[PDB]
């Protein structure tokens, strides 16, 4: 005998698509802080940068 | 009998990064892509450039290399018809030696390409090398000819 | 050098240009193509000997090598202009650099060694069969500088190690892993080879087992 599953010489394929991992869900929920604050608003924790250009 | 007409060391590519295409009088060597990549891919409008060696079968010469061009737009600065019996050196590969301190016609026919196409390292693209006598597709890689390892970010355990 | 490309050029046209092309272009089903191989391959393939070969068949075996430093240096130096590619190792002064070669850790060399190297050559670089007439040969005779540029380019069905996929540093420890392992003598007696049970067997079977069997024949009577 020999395995059934074998030898797909068409369909040549496609090139894999760039991964885009998904987050952890409640199972591995733990993550990374993201800056603690007061936030005393919607909400902009303790990390905020800007690009000042001329 | 490893000896026979089917042997292992003959019918071996020279372990290098770059492809090889026999097709047409001219014979493509090690032609791949300096495409110095920051992220996943080399983002469109940035230029990379097209190494490889092109030599001459024949002394009867094919040395016109019209166009070589495809999805990318290859330029070719400094083309010259050096192929007779010799080759033709595009660019110069990491490690490549000058060989005098002068040079002739400035650049040796480094040929570059504005992308206008996402392309990441690992994958081939095509190339229709294209000389007086016929035409090629090549499947050229991308190659990173001698840069050491991008320090990886420090993993924080979680 | 300029007289470095002559002389380079002067020896590739009077040996190798029946197998590789001139213009270092390969001769098809004769030898492959020699742009972008660079120096370190020349280096390495010419001083282990190999390439003055004269045979196709399943391996190039090693053998005395046709030239000398200089020459080796010549063909390497013209081979990197022709095609451009790695280089061998040199120390400050410029001689292909033997001791700088030599990685600061040894186990950390023998780890890599483990999961790379010994997958074919041996625990500890002895040699190792292959497919079909192949073999990884052993790797005592090989010089620090040897075996750094036999992982820079991969000589033949040899997985090619780039700078990239092991970093100088981690090659520098996998030569002196292989240095010591091969200069290290076996304690607790003669390592019969490096193979364990087949050496031992035999070594049991003709010196243990025939100095009992003589011994019971002295002692004992025949009949
Ligand atoms: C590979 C390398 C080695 C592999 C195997 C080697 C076998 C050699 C055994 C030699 C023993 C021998 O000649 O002893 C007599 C000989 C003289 O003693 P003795 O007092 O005359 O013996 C009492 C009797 O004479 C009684 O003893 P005998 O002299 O009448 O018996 C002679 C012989 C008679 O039997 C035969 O004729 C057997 C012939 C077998 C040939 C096959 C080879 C074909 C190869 C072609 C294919 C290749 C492709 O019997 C055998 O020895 C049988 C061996 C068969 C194994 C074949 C393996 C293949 O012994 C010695 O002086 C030294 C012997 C040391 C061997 C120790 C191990 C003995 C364990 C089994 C032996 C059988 C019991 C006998 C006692
Ligand atoms: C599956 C299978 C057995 C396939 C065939 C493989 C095999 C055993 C082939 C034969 C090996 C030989 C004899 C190769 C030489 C070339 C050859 C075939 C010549 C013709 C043979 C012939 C008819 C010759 C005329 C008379 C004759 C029969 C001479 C035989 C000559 C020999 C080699 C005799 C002794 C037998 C011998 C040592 C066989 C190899 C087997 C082993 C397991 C050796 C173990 C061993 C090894 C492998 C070490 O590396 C080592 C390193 C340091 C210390 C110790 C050892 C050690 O003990
Ligand atoms: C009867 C009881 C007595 C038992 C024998 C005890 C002998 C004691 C010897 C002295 C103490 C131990 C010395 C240990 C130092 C030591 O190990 O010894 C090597 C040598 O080794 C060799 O070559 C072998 C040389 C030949 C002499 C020994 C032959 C004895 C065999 C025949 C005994 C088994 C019986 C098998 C019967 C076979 C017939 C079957 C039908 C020498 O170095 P070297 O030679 O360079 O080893 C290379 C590394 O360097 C290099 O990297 C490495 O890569 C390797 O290449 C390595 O070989
Ligand atoms: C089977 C896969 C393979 C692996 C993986 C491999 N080798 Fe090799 N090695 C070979 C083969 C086959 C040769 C013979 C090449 C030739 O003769 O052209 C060789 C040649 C050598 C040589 C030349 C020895 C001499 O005397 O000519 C050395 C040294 C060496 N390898 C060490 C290493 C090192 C260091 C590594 C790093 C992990 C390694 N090997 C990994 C198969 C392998
Ligand atoms: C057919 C006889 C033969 C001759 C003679 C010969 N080569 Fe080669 N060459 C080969 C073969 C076959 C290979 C690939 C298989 C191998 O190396 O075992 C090769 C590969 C090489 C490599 C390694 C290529 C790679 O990708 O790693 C180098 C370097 C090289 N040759 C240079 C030379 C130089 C320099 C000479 C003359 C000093 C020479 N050769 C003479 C046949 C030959
Ligand atoms: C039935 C058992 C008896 C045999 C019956 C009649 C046996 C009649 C045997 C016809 C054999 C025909 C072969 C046809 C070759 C082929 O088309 O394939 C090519 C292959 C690719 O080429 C090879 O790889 C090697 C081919 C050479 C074989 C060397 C053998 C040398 C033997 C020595 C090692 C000595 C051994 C001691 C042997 C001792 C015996 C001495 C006679
Ligand atoms: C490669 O491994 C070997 C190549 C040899 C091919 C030619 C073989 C010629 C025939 C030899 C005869 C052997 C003895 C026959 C016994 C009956």
């Amino acid at each position: 005998c020999s395995p059934p599953g074998e030898t797909a010489s068409s369909e040549p394929g496609t090139t894999p698509a760039i991964w885009t991992g998904s987050p952890s869900p409640a199972a591995p929920s733990g993550e990374d802080h993201g800056g603690g604050h007061g936030a005393g608003a919607a909400g902009a924790g303790e990390t905020l940068t800007a690009e000042l250009k001329t | 009998c490893s000896a026979g007409q089917i042997s292992q060391t003959t019918t071996q590519e020279p372990a290098v990064n770059g492809v090889n295409a026999q097709a047409g009088q001219v014979s493509l060597r090690n032609v791949h892509l300096r495409a110095p990549q920051q992220t996943d891919y080399v983002e469109p409008g940035t230029t990379v450039e097209l190494l490889f060696v092109a030599a001459n079968d024949s002394t009867e010469s094919n040395k016109l290399k019209s166009i070589t061009s495809d999805v990318g737009e290859v330029t070719l600065t400094g083309d010259s018809t050096v192929p007779a019996d010799g080759v033709l050196i595009v660019g110069e590969p990491d490690g490549q030696i000058q060989a005098v301190e002068n040079a002739e016609a400035a650049d040796a026919v480094t040929a570059e390409v504005e992308l206008t196409k996402p392309i990441t390292n690992g994958l081939l693209y095509d190339f229709t090398f294209t000389f007086e006598d016929g035409e090629t597709t090549v499947a050229v890689p991308i190659s990173a000819g001698e840069q050491p390892r991008r320090p990886v970010p420090p993993a924080g355990p979680g | 050098q300029s007289a470095l490309l002559r002389t380079g050029k002067q020896l590739f046209e009077t040996s190798c240009v029946s197998c590789h092309g001139a213009n270092l272009q390969g001769v098809p089903d004769r030898g492959p193509s020699l742009i972008g191989t660079g120096e370190a391959a020349v280096y390495f393939q010419v001083s282990t000997g190999r390439m003055p070969a004269m045979r196709g068949e399943a391996q190039a075996p090693s053998k005395p090598p046709h030239f000398d430093e200089s020459q080796i240096d010549a063909l390497g130096a013209y081979v990197q202009a022709n095609g451009g590619g790695p280089t061998v190792p040199r120390d400050d002064h410029g001689a292909v650099a033997q001791e700088s070669l030599i990685g600061g850790d040894v186990a950390r060399g023998g780890d890599l060694f483990r999961l790379n190297c010994a997958s074919c050559h041996n625990f500890t670089g002895k040699g190792g069969a292959l497919s079909s007439g192949k073999y990884a040969p052993d790797l005592g005779d090989a010089n620090p500088a040897q075996i750094y540029t036999a992982m820079l380019t991969g000589p033949q069905n040899m997985p090619k190690f780039s700078d990239r996929q092991l970093t100088p540093d981690e090659k520098r420890d996998i030569v002196a892993y292989v240095r010591e392992s091969a200069e290290t003598p076996s304690y607790g007696g003669y390592g019969l080879g490096g193979f364990g049970p087949a050496p031992e067997g035999m070594a049991m079977w003709i010196i243990g087992m025939v100095a009992a069997i003589g011994v019971a024949m002295w002692i004992g009577s025949r009949a």
